[PDB]
Formats: C-alpha cells, structure tokens, sequence
C-alpha cells in the first residue's frame, strides 16, 4: 500500500511522515473510491481482457504457441492463459493498493528465475501484458485508463 | 577509347570473419522448414481443467 | 542534484530574499511543463528496455563494433555497453523530470570521459548510440517530450566528447 | 589456458605453483599434439559442422526460425550461423589453450544479458551447441570426441 | 593475464579467424618450450629463498641503504625488501612459465614506479638487486633457461627505470 | 498475422545530402553532348611551322 | 561571417573594434533583411540553376564528357554537377553570413589539391561557377543579382 | 571559435543542406540584437580603461588582495591584474559584438584555471573582478547590452572557477 | 582611409579585395557627402567647441590650470586650447577618411611618450576629449551623432 | 632513427660485441636487398601521387566520410586526409628503403593516434585507405617489393589501430 | 651534372667531395661513352619516338585534342608535338650530364604554374611523358632503357 510506502520511508529517516506523505496518504484516501471502481471493472471483465489479448499475443507471436514451443499445445495454452489472469489478478491488486509493492512481493521478483527455469519468453510475456492494458484501455473509461495503464505498464517494464 | 565510366557506388568492402554476410549462402543452402501458421485462436478453451493439475 | 524548482530556490536564497515574480513565472513555466514530463518518464520507463534495444540494433548493431576487434565484440562488452546505455536512459529521464542537467554532471559525466579513455572505448561510437536513443525515444515518446529527452541525451552526448 | 589457470591460482593463494600444477603443465604441453590436432579437425570441419548443426537445430526448434520466432528470415539465420562460427571457435580456443578461461571471458560472462537484449532463447542457443556438440562428436574419434565434448559441455551447461 | 598460449588465441580473434598453420606452429614451439619452462620455474621456486638471500648480499648489504637511516633500515623495512624481492621473484617466475610477461604488466608493475617514488624506495638499487637475482637465477638454472628468466627480470627492471 | 521479418542487412539507404544519386537523374534529363572521338594522326604534323611564329 | 572576421583582426593587434569595422558590422547588421531575402531567392532555384549552368558548360567545354574526358561517364557529368551543388550551397553560406569566410573554411582551402588528385580542370569549374553565376543573375532581382554575383565572383577568381 | 551566424551556417552545413526556416529565424533574431551589440561595443571601447578602473576601485581595491600577503601586492602584480582585467574585457566585447562564447571557451578557459593555480590566483578574487567589471560595463552600456555582458562575464567566471 | 586599411588588408592576404571590402568602400563613398557636411560644420563650428569643451575641462579638473600645473599661466592654458585644436582638426580628419588611421598616426602613436615628456596628465586630456565629444554633439545633427560619437570614443579610449 | 646496419651496429655496440657472424649475414641480407629496394624506392618515386589517388579513389569515395558528417568533408579536410596518406606512403617508403622501422615508430607512430582520437578521424577509414595503398603499391612494383612494403604499411596500422 | 650536384653538397658540408662520391664520379667519367652512345640514340630517333608518344597520349586521352581540349586545333597538337620535343631534349641533356639538376632547371621548376596559365593538364602531360618513356625503352636496349627511365619517371613524378 502506498500507506505502507510512506511509513517505510518515514521509519527508514526514523521520524515522522513528511508534508509529502501525508498529502500522498490524503490524495490516496479520497481517490480510493475511482480506484476501487476501477479494480471492480478489471475483475469484472477480467475474462474478455485476458482472453482477447491473449488472443492478440498469439497473432502478434505465432511461434509462441508454434510447435515445439512453450506455449504450444492445449494444456500449455491454458497454463499461459491462467498465468495471464494470475497477472491481471496482480494488476488488480495494485490498482487497490495504490503502490506497485504488492506487485512486486507477488509477481516480479525471481520471476525471471522462475520463467528461465520453465523456458519462457518472458518478453513475449511482456506483450501478452502489454495487450491485457490494451484491452482493458479499450474497455474501460479514459480518465480509469490512466491508472490502470500505470500499474499495468510498470508490470511491463519490470518483466520486459 | 575503351574509357572506362567511373561509376557512383564507392568500391565494395571486403567481408570479415564476424560478418552474417559470409553465412547468408549458408543458411539459404540449409533453407530452414518454416513452421506453419497456428490455427489455436484459444476461444474454445477454459481455464478449470485445461490447466494440468498433477 | 536538484530540480528547476530547487534552482530559482537556490539563486533566491543566494540573495537571501523571497522569491520574486521573476522566479514566480519560470516557477509557473515548469509546472505547466510539468504532466508533460512526467508522461514522457512514464512511457520511458514503461518500454525501458525497448528504447535501447532498438538504439543499439541500429547504431552499433551489424556493425565493425559488435564484430570481433570492435568494443562491442565478447558477451561481456555487450552487456557491459547495454548497461552503460541503461545508465545513460535512467539518467536522462531523471534530468529531464527535474527539470535540470545538473544530475548528469553530477552523476554521469564526472570522470566518466577519463574512464572510457582508460577502457579505451569509442567516445564517436557510444555517442552515435546515445544519439540512436535520443531519436528513437524522441519517436517513442512524441514531439515535445521527444524534444526534452534530445536536449539531454545530447547534453551527455557533448559532455561524453 | 591451463598455464594462466595455475598461475592465478598460486597467485591467489600468494605461492609459487606446486608440483602437481607443474605436472600438469608439463602433461599438457606433451600431450599438445592431440589438442593441436583437434583444433586442426574442427577448423577443417568447420563449415559442414556448423552447416549440419544449424540445420538439425532448426527441424528440432523450428520456432526459432517460424514467423515471430527470433531467427526467421534467412538473415536472422545466418546471424545464428555467425553465432555458432563464433561458439565453435571458442570451443576450439578453449581445446588448445587446455583450459575454459578463453572461453568464459569471450562469450559466456554476460551471455544471459546479452540474449536477453537480443530476445534470443538461450535454451535454444545452448540446444545448438549441443548440437555441435553431437555433429563434432561423429567427426571425431572417441576419445578425441571426449575431450572436444569436456568444453562443449562446459560451454552447455553455462548457457543452460 | 597472458600467456603465448593467450597471446596466440588473442591474435587469432582480433580478427576472429580460426587457427591456421603459423598459430599451430607457435603453439608447438612454446609447447617444446614448456619442459625448460617448468624445469626452471622448479628450481627457482625450490631456491627462491637462497637466490634473493645472496642477491641481497652481493648487491645491497653493507652499504648507504642498510646503514642507519637508510631506507633499508628499521628492520621492519629489510623484511620488506625481502619479501618485495620474493615478489619479484615469484611474478618473474610466473612470466618465465607463462611465456609472456603481461602478468608483470598487470599484476608487478601496476602502480609500483608510484609506490617506490611516494615511498622513497631506490629504484636504481632495486634494479641492481633485480639484476643480481638475474645472475644468480642464470647460474642456478643454467645459460638456456636462465635467458628467459633474465629477459622477464629484464623487462621488470626496465618498467621500473 | 503481419509477422514482420527482421533484416539485420541496411536496406537502400534514402540519398542523403550530396549523394550524386540525387543528381544522377537530373543528369540523365541534362543528358550532356559528349564530343566525337576526333580523327588527328598525330603522325604526319610537320612540326616546324605548325607551330606559331606569332 | 564578417563579425568573427573583424573579430580576428582586431584581436590580432588585441583591440577593440575600429569604427571602420563597426560601422560594416552595422551595414550588416542592417542590411541582413535584403542578405537573407537573397538567401531564399538563390535557394529556391537550386535545381534550375544547377542544371542551366551545368548544361551551358557543357558545350562551353565540351571536353569534360568528351571520351577519355574528366566526367566523360554519366556518372562523372552527374558527380560534377554535385559538385556545382556544394558550391552553390558554400555560396549561399557566404551571402547569408556576410563575408567569405564559410566559402573558405568549406570549399575552397585545398581545393587545388583536391582537384589535382582527382585530374579535374580548375579552370572547366570556375568556368561552371561563372555560368552559375550568370543564370543566377538572370533569374533573380537586379541588386540582389550584384550582391550574389559578388560571392560568385569571389569564389570564381579564388578558385580559377 | 564562431558565433550565432557561423554556428547557424556549420550547423546547416555539417548535414549538407541549405539554410531552413529555423537558421533564418536565428538570423533574424541575431540581426535584430545588431545594433544594440554594435553600440555597447562602441561604448565599451570608448571607455575601456574605465570600466577596469572602477571595476578595480570597488572591488579589490583597497583590500588584503591588493595588501601584503594578498596576490596584487607590488606594483608588478597589480600590472598583471590590470592586465588580465584588459584581457577579460576585449573578450568579452569579442563574445558580445559576436554572440558566442567560442571565442572565450577557446581564447580564455583553456588552461586558464591551472595556470592561475600554478600561479596561486585567488579564484574568488578574479570571480569578484569580473564580476564589478558587469556592474560597472551595465551602468555604461544600459539594460539589455549590460545584461548580455554580464551573461558573457559570468559564462568566464564559471569557467574560471 | 578605409579604402587604404582594405588596401592593406587585400595586399597582406595576397589576394583581390573581398565583397565585405567593396561592400564597405562603395558605402563609404555613398555617406562621403554626410562625412563632408560634419567635417564642415566641426571646421565652422571650431572655435567655439574647442573652447566651451576647454571650460568644461576646467570644471572638471580646475588643478590643470592652477598654480605649479602644466596648464599654469596664459601660455599654459593657450597651449591646452591649441592641443585641443589639434586634436579637433584630428577627428575631423579622420571623420572624412572613414578610418581611424590618420588619428592614430598623427596624435595617439607617441602620444603618451609626448605627453609623459611634457608632464601632461592624458587622463585630463581624455575627458578633455570627451568633453568636447558633448559639445559637438550638441552643435550637431542627432544622426551624425552617433558617427561622431564613434570615433571620439576611439580617441577617448586609446588616449585614455 | 636507424636503417638495418645502423640497427645491427647499434645493437653489437649496447652488448659491446664486435660484428659476429650472425650480424654480418644479417648485413649480407641487407646488402643482397639493397637493389631491389632501391628501384621499388624510385618506381613509388615516380608513382606516388597515381598511388594516393587510386587508393582514395577505391577506398575512400563516395561514402560518409566524403559526405557531410564524415571527416573528410570539405576541401580542408579532404586535403589533410590526402595529405596524411602521402605521408604514409613517402614514410612507409622511407621504412622500406632503410629496411627498418624506427623512422615510423619516431616520425609517424608517435601520437598518431593522440591525435586523431582529438581530431575524431576515422582511424578504421584510414587503416582501409592504407590497405588500398598496400593493393596499388603492390600492383606498381611486383611481389616481393610488394610484400616488402605492406609489411611496414601493417606495422603503421597495427600502430594506428 | 653529377660533379656539380656532389660540389654543392660537399660545400654545404664544408667538405672534400669524400671518396664515396670521387668515385661515384670516376665511374661516370669512365662510362660517358653508353651515356654519349644513348644521347646519340635518342637525338636521332627524337622525330619517330615523339610521334608514337603523342599518338599514344591522344588515344588514351583524346579529349585533350577534342575541341573542347587544349590540343585541338592541328597547332596546339603541334605544341604538344613541341612541348615533348623539349622534354626529351631535357632528358638527353641529364642523361648525358649525370644528374637531374639541369632537368629541375630547365624543365621542372614552375611548370605546375605555366601549366595553369596555360590552361593545360598536367597530368595529361605526365601522361604524355610516360608514353615517350615507354617508347624509349623499347627503342633502346635493357640496360640503357632503365637508365633513360631513370630521369624518364623522374621527370614523370615531378610532373605529377
Ligand atoms: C503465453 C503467451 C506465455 C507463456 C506462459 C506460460 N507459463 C507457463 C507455466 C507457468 N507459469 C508460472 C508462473 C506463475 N505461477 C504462479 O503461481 C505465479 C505467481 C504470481 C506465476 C507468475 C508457473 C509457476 C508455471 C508452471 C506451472 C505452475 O504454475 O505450477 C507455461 C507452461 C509451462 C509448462 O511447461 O508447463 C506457459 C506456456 N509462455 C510463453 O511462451 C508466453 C510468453
Ligand atoms: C652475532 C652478534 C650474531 C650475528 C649477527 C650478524 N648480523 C649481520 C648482518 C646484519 N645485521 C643486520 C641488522 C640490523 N639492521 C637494522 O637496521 C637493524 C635494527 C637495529 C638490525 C638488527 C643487517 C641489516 C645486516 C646485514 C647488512 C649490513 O650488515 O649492513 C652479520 C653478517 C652476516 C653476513 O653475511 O654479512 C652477522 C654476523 N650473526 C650470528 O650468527 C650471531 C647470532
Ligand atoms: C557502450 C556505449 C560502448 C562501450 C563501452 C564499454 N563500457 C565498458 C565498461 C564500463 N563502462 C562503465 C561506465 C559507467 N559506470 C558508471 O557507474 C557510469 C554512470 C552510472 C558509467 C557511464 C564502467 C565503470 C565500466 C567498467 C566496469 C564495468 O564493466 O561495469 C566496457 C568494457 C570495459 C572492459 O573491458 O573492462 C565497454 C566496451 N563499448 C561499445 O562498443 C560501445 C561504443
Ligand atoms: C541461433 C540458432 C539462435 C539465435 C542467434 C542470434 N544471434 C543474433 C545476434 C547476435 N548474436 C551475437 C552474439 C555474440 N557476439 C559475440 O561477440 C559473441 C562471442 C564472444 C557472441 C555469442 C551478437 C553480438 C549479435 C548482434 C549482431 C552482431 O553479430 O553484431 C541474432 C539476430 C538478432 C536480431 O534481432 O537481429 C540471432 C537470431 N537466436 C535464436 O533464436 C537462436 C536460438
Ligand atoms: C564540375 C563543375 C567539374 C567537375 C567535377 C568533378 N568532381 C569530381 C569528384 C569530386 N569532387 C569533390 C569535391 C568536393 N566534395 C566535397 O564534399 C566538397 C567540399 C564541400 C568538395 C569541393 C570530391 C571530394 C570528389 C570525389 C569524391 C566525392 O565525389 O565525394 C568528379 C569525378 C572524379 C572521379 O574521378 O570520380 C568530377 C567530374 N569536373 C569537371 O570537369 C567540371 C569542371
Ligand atoms: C602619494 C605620494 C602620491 C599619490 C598616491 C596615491 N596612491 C593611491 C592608491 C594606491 N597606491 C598603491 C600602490 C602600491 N601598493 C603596493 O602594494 C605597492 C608596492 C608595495 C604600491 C606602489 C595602491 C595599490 C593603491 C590602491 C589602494 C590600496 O593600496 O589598496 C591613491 C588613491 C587612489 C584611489 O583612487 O583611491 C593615491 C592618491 N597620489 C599623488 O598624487 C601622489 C604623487
Ligand atoms: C587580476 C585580474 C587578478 C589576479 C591575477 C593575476 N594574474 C597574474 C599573472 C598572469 N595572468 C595570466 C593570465 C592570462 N594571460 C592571457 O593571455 C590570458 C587570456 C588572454 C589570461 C587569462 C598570465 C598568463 C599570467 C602570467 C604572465 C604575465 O605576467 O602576463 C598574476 C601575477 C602572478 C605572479 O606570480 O606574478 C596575478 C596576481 N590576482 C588578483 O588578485 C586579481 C583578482
Ligand atoms: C585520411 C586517410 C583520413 C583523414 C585524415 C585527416 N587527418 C587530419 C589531421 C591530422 N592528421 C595528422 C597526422 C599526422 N601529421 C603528420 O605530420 C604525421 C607524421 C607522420 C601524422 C601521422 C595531424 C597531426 C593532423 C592535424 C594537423 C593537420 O593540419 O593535419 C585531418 C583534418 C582534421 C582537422 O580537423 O583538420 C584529416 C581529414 N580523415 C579521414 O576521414 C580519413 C580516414
Ligand atoms: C600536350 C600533350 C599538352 C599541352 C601542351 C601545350 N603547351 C602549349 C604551349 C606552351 N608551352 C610552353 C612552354 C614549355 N613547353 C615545354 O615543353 C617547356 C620546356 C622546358 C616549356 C618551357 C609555352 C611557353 C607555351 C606557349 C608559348 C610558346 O609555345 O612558346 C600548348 C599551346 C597552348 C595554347 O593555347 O597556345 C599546348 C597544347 N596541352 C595539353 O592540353 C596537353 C596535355
Ligand atoms: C511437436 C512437439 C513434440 C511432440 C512430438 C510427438 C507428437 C511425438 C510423437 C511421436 C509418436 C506418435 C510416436 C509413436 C511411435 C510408435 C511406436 C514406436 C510403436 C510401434 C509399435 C510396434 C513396433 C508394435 C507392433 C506390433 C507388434 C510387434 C505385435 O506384436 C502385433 C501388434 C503390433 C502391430 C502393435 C515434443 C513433445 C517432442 C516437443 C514439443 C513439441 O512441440
Ligand atoms: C642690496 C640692495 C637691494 C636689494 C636687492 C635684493 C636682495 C633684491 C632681492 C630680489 C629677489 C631675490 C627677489 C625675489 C623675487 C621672487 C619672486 C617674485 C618669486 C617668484 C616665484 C614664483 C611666482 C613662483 C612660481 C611657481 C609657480 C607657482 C609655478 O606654477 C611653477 C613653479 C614656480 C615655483 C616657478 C636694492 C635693489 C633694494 C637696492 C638697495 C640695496 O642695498
């Protein structure tokens, strides 16, 4: 949580929160109405934005779901799928929490390792991302889009 | 009177060992099978059994 | 470091005076920049790695430096030069989000000349790259905040030559 | 090189080389005509070697060369020709110098960023060798093949 | 570091050739080599002690250096000399079994003219003792052998003029 | 399905300042009236008073 | 530029400008309208003006694409005309600035060497600058013809 | 060195093309500061001395720089001062009449810093001249031509410290 | 003159007078009838710009003429007002010559030796100098003042 | 400075040893070397600006470093690199004549490459135009004198590089 | 003359004209007779051997006789006719002299700058002169062919 951030950072320099952090708890604590407005349209329509950019993915890489690959196969297609829905799930969670930390402890750190030790194109997984923020982009209100693309596309920058 | 017309283009370079250059008559002799374009638009399948569980 | 802000601040207090209309308008200038940088820094950090991928595959990539003799050539040197651009792109969205070069002074260009020549790395190549991810941002990001990343990324580009 | 090997290693614990690293300098400068005539035979074989393993690399990873895969045209092919030209060579610098430091400080220290950069699958790359490994090891004889194969299981398992 | 081994395979990808015949050739003569390499590299480790003992003898002691306030002085300050000569000693004979003296560049010479000049160490002195464990090395371990050990003791005196 | 193929080779580069391909077409309109090839023996000239006695 | 060129010469006696020099600077400074007024009167023929003038030096000396000639080829006519261009350009640079000195620092130090090692008649190009001048002069304003023809003039006689 | 009419002119040249829109704007602009430069350097050369003079007479005159101990004692010092007060002026008329700092950064700043240091300049005492030289050329020269000024005199003192 | 200073400069480039020299030549000769009408109106107008500027110099440093001073005394004090003729004939010609050459080889080369020899303080002289810049200025045209104004600032500054 | 006696007396003189049987076949060999150097030395006499120019015109036209942005540009520019290439071939000559090269290392080598890392000269464009040098001098005079030469042209761009 | 040439260089040492050059001059003295012989040999075959050099010249550069050219015009392919009769008069005269000091005086020095007030090409004429270097030789004998190439291609280098 962005609170949890504050109080982080106020313990690291062994005081009290700074005029920054308590405008930035005061910005949060009023905004969490879009915010969670937001979250429930994600978790709403979860399924149509994992679905068609998942879809999209696979026109923008055939070889992914190519023969001899990893994604290639029922079950292998399924399993991106649900890892796909695991990340937007993340998303969501971040959109509520108002920091990319939940993010971070979830979903992004050894995974790397972790997609190295399945032989995933962890770039490819960036542009699966990055059509899952296309898609709820399209699907969402302009004024949510710049949220949730923020929260989205830190995903895909700490994963591409 | 043969005259021989300079021309515009600058005199070619020669290949080094790292250039691709040198291995492109390579690879067009192997002339790598392509797989073929995937069909799985993925809309048939859902996520609760699809997914192995082991 | 310290941002366009903390620089009227600075040159106020040098004078040890309030800050004055004269200060007040750039104070209002930079605000006004302001959504505008920070969309460019969001996006910039959004395709983080794309940015130089592309810079180098145009610039240095295919070419006598990434070849055998060239600076770029052993994985290592690769690596070695893609952080190096990773550096010069955190950099300049951090100059540019202030508002100020003065981070790249204090940050990158100090001594950062004399160790290349020490490594005895191409300054004319690692500023052609630079100059590959000036533009290509400056494609990625748009006109005007295309236009802030240029200034500074060719701003570390002279101080580097 | 084995020599520069023991030499930092005495360096490193502040003493003049022992008698087993002056043995074995010694064994590996009499058994030189073997490394010499390895190194002889992988030049030699050079071009089928390659030829052979690029190819068996590509019906067994075909994604690599499918649309979306990293190597598709025929110039992304031959970058992966250049690559593995590049790998045998230090497979061979590595045969003659009798030791895998040449190898590590050309092309494996780094590797990982530098496919990451490049989008590469470095399974895939490691896969090639392999193949190399194989195609090298129907080129040569047993127990020549074993001591060819010590290095391309070296540089295997470091990509891997 | 650098051997001939690494020197040879450092020249062949400079330019990312192979290995052709003159590299094989090189490689064959440095391997013929090898057998007085480790001959001498054995005997001068087994004597290492004795060789700077009276190279310190016939060219240090009993003079300005070792008498009272000289900079041989302080006995804490003679074992440096001793253990600076064993250095020097050890490192030639790491360029001598490698074949190439880029160790001594990397490893011996590097920041050591600096070390002398701030310390006050006489560099002609430590010269004539260098040249004293050449002769000396020479007599140990034979005219043949004792040529490439004088040509790296050489090279060490000569980065340290 | 656009699966755009990445060509490391540098495609025809556009004719940049001073590149004589960007004359090179002008040229050909100009089209320049190349002189004959002259018919001179150079062998039976009597050179003593061919040459002036201005 | 006639500033940096007053400039230098005052500071090679190491003084402040005459009021010979400042006046100029003020002529000018003044006159700078009608200077860049001719600037885009001579920039905007460009392609007529080269081709005229290249065309007439053609049968002015017919021995420059004459067989065994200096731009015989159609590639040496075109590479010649290329040249005008430069010149031309060079020329603009110095109407524009005032003073010859970008005609000097650009193109005209060496250029004896340079057309020496190329076997290029100086006096065929200075007759090419001549008829660059004169289409010049036919094709813009009567003054502004005279404040170019000075250039060209300057750059025909220090090149011939 | 050059100017904003040659930087114009290298800048259009260095890529090969004519002079855009942009270089005539620049002109335009440069042409139109004109006869503002041309008057303050007709002032200026007016009253050469008398800006170092005042410049002097307010700032390090009557001092512990002009004291014992202080770098401008004796009469020899004192001329070198005047001097290098003369030398800073025609420059920085040179900067004004031509709008760039080339002429200072390749006549002034090039090992003008270590050669004071040689020397044991007080920076700061060379800062504060140049600094009564802005005040003392503005009240001559007005309030646009003094503000150039006294931007050209600090770019030398920046590059100074 | 200015047409000898171009003079000068051609000769030492060994070169034919460039466009920025004609350029200036042919405006000198254009404003020689203004340059004239100020050399005419300072030759009437003498006397009494020399004297009111002498005044004025007295004012401003009354010690000049007091007693044990160089202008002490009815003949000490004609001599300043000759000087001053002097110098006034002096800027007259080099207002009609265009360059400052005249001056400088008449009245500001071995100025200062004279006037040390003399004991005459050259400071006086140059505010003497600039008093009579004021005084001509006022007796003549506003535009011409400016070009007046130029060359008695050079005076001012070199005789400083 | 020193051709191959001068080199071989130098040599007998710092070991204080007479003229042994090795330098007077090496003297011999130079002896035996003297004629053909000497006529390929007056056929490059003869030919040396025809070998300038054909190598520029085979190597170093109609490319980026001709064009604007290229170090080339300009008549200025394109003199001192035409310039630079005499000197390489009338210097490599010299080299070749004397049969030893110590005039380059003193005359050429030394701050070359100082020099053109502060000119920003491309150092690869010249080592191709030495090449190119190498290929016409080698076609003007024959084989061995071919040979003969190109190794002191390699030996400059080894240094250059 | 080679006596002449080794005179002055011994006086710019302050010498004798040691015995490395005294015998340098025996051996010409006592050869004179080839050198007289080839003397005779080319004044008497000058007519024929400038003819097929001149006809040789034009077929390699038949513009210079195009009328565009500078020998066009059935004189000035006569001057040229004359121009290389002066020239291997030249040579005869320093192949019989010894040296090329009468060469550089005669013929060498300035020629650059008469070429450019002639308007001609100079290196057509270099051209020229190999033609009739080439001719010469195989007119004359081996031996006495190098020695006329000697101040042949030293003429030639000087031209160009
Ligand atoms: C499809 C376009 C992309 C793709 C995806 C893909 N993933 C897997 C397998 C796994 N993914 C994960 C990741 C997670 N599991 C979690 O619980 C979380 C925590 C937030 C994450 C990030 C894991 C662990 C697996 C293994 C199975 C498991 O979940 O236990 C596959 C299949 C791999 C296989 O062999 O089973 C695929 C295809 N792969 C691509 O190439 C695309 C970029
Ligand atoms: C008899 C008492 C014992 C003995 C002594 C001995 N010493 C030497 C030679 C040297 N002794 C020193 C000692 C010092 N130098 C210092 O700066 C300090 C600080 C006080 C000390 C203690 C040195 C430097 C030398 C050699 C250099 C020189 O003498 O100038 C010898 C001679 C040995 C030789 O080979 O020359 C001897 C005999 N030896 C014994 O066996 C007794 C126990
Ligand atoms: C890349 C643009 C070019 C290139 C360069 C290159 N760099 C290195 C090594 C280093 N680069 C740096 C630079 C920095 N470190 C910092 O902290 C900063 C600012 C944050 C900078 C700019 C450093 C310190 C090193 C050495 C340590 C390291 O590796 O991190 C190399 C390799 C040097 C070597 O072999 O030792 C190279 C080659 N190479 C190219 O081809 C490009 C033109
Ligand atoms: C082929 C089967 C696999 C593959 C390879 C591939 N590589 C590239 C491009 C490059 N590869 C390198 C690698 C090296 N350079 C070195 O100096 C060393 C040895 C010390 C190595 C290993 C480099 C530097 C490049 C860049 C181009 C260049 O050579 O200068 C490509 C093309 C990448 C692109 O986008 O153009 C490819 C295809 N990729 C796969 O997917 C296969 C598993
Ligand atoms: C045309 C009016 C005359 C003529 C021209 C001619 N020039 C060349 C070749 C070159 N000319 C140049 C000159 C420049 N290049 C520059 O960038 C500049 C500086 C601004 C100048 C002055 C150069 C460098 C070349 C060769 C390389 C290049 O083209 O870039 C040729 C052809 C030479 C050849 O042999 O290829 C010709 C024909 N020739 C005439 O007869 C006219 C009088
Ligand atoms: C008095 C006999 C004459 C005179 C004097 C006068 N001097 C000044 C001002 C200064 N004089 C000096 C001179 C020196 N300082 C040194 O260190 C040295 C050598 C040790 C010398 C020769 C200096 C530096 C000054 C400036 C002030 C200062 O010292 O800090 C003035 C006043 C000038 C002003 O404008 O304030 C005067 C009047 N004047 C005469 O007419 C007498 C003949
Ligand atoms: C006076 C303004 C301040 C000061 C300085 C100071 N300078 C010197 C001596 C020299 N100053 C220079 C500087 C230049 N010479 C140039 O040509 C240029 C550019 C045109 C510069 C900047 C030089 C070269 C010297 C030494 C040679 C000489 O005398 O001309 C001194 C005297 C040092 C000495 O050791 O004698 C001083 C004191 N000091 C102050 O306090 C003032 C603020
Ligand atoms: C031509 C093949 C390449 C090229 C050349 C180029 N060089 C310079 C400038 C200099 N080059 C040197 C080098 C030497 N001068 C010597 O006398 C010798 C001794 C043997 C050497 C090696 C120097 C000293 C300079 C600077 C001084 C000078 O006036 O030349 C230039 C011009 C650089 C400039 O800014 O003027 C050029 C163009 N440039 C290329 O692009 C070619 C690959
Ligand atoms: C002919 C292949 C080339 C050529 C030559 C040419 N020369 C002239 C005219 C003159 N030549 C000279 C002088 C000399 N010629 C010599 O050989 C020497 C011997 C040392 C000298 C001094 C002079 C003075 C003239 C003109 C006056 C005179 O002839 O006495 C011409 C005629 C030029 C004209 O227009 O009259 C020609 C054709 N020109 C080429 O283009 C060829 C490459
Ligand atoms: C594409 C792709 C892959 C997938 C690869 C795939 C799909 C691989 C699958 C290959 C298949 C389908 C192999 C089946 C082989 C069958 C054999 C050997 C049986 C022979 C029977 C015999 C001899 C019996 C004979 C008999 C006997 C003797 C009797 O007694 C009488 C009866 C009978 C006739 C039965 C990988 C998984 C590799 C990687 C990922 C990836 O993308
Ligand atoms: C014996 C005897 C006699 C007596 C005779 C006697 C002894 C007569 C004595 C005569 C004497 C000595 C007269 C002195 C006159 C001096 C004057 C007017 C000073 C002028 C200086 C000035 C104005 C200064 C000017 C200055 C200024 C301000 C400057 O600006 C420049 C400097 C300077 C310093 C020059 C009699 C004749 C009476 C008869 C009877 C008898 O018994």
């Amino acid at each position: 949580s962005i609170v949890t951030k504050s109080i982080v950072n106020a313990d690291a320099e062994a005081r009290y929160l700074s005029p920054g952090e308590l405008d930035r708890i005061k910005a949060f604590v009023t905004g969490g109405a879009a915010r969670l407005r937001i979250a429930e349209t994600l978790t709403g329509s979860r399924e149509t934005i994992v679905k068609q950019a998942g879809d999209r993915l696979f026109q923008k890489r055939p070889d992914i779901v190519s023969p001899g690959g990893n994604a290639y196969g029922e079950e292998m297609t399924a399993t991106c799928l649900r890892d796909m829905d695991y990340y937007l799930r993340l998303v969501t969670y971040g959109v509520v929490s108002g920091d990319v930390t939940p993010i971070e402890e979830i979903g992004l750190v050894g995974v790397r390792e972790m997609y190295r030790s399945l032989g995933t194109p962890i770039e490819a997984v960036a542009q699966s991302v990055r059509e899952m923020k296309e898609v709820a982009s399209g699907l969402m209100s302009s004024d949510d889009a710049a949220e949730a693309s923020a929260y989205f596309d830190f995903v895909i920058g700490k994963m591409s | 009177w043969q005259n021989e017309v300079r021309r515009f283009i600058p005199q070619e370079k020669k290949l080094t060992a790292g250039n691709p250059m040198n291995f492109l008559g390579m690879a067009r002799s192997i002339n790598p099978a392509a797989n073929t374009i995937p069909k799985v638009s993925a809309q048939n399948i859902n996520i609760e059994a699809s997914v192995p569980r082991r | 470091m310290q941002d366009a802000i903390t620089a009227v601040i600075n040159s106020a207090d040098v004078q040890g005076k309030y800050l004055d209309g004269a200060a007040m308008d750039k104070l209002k200038s930079y605000f006004a920049s302001g959504e505008l940088r920070v969309r460019a820094a969001s996006v910039i950090s959004a395709n983080a790695a794309t940015i130089v991928k592309e810079a180098v595959a145009k610039s240095l990539l295919y070419s006598d430096v990434t070849r055998p003799g060239g600076n770029m050539y052993t994985t290592r040197r690769y690596a070695a030069c893609i952080r190096d651009l990773d550096y010069y792109l955190r950099y300049a969205t951090y100059a540019m989000l202030a508002g100020d070069a003065s981070i790249l002074d204090e940050r990158v260009l100090n001594g950062l000349k004399e160790t290349y020549n020490s490594l005895g790395v191409p300054i004319s190549s690692t500023v052609q790259a630079i100059q590959a991810i000036k533009e290509v941002t400056a494609s990625l990001v748009g006109a005007d905040a295309g236009k802030e990343m240029g200034v500074y990324l060719d701003y570390i580009c002279s101080g580097l030559s």
